[PDB]
């Protein structure tokens, strides 16, 4: 009643904390390009030379 | 002169002396906590029985 | 369409009237000021004990403000 | 070595000769689109549940997003 | 005396690691728009257009 | 206070005296260099075994540098 009462409902807490993670990651990691041009695009206000 | 004048107006163009100062802006932050929870097991109770 | 051109054989030049204008003559200013939400240490260890991922992440941005304190004078 | 340099001491001017060129007479544009990976909040509980790392990087992105939106008129 | 001398430590030192994930996340996320300015700032060198 | 104004009716213009110069008459350069701290994969597998943070974090870099290797020529 430890392991799953009070153990394993931290280890599936950790679990889900750590795929937000990873996504976070992934998520400025695949849209990296358009991250970039968004923010250059933020920065110029819309015309960037 | 910069000192006395603020404004000149000539005809129907309104020229600026001097630099108008404005409304002021404040972005607030409060600072972020972490948390956690440490799982700590009760060994004494169950070292004795 | 307002805005349309005539061309002048006379002088060889274009004109493109009807524009509708704004002369800047003067500046507004204001004063934005903004708070770091600030982190504190969490003082504990990691899977890892010789990575302080909070000290140097503060350090990464105190060295920069740092830099930019030197460019005032 | 193409490029070298004249001095007329007639003027007191000097030429740099042996340059080619390119004059630009126009513009050539192009449409580039790109698309969003879209992240779908995953739904279960971390090991702060104050804390929702997914919905809070998208607001950073999607009010980034509107941010540019009210630019253009 | 595995799970609470062995694994618990790990399981505990995992609970710190991801707080401080988390948090490094979440101070590039709540201060976003600081690091931003502080950035432009930085690339010219106190006067940005 | 060292700047100042003098005024001109005699040709309507206004001076600005008191100014310190540097008139810029040359370059000084300087080649800095700067290293990589590079990332070993770790060989192991995650919570996700389709997610290869360090992997994608490689070649996030990589790209980027070939990007910038063909703009030298």
């Amino acid at each position: 009643n430890y392991i799953d009462k009070q153990l394993l409902p931290i280890v599936n807490k950790q679990s889900c904390s750590i795929s937000n993670i990873e996504t976070v990651i992934e998520f400025q990691q695949k849209n990296n390009r358009l991250l970039e041009i968004t923010r250059e695009f933020s920065v110029n206000a819309g015309v960037t030379t | 002169s910069n000192k006395g004048v603020d404004t000149v107006s000539v005809g129907n163009t309104l020229y600026y002396v001097n630099k108008q100062e404005g409304k002021s802006l404040y972005v607030k932050g409060e600072p972020i906590i972490n948390f956690y929870d440490p799982l700590v097991f009760p060994s004494d109770e169950f070292d004795a029985s | 369409q307002n805005i349309t051109e005539e061309f002048y054989q006379s002088t060889c030049s274009a004109v493109s009237k009807g524009y509708l204008s704004a002369l800047r003559t003067g500046w507004y200013t204001s004063v934005i000021t903004i708070e770091l939400s600030n982190i504190k240490e969490n003082k504990c260890n990691g899977t890892d004990a010789k990575v302080k991922l909070i000290k140097q992440e503060l350090d990464k941005y105190k060295n920069a403000v740092t830099e930019l304190q030197l460019l005032m004078q």
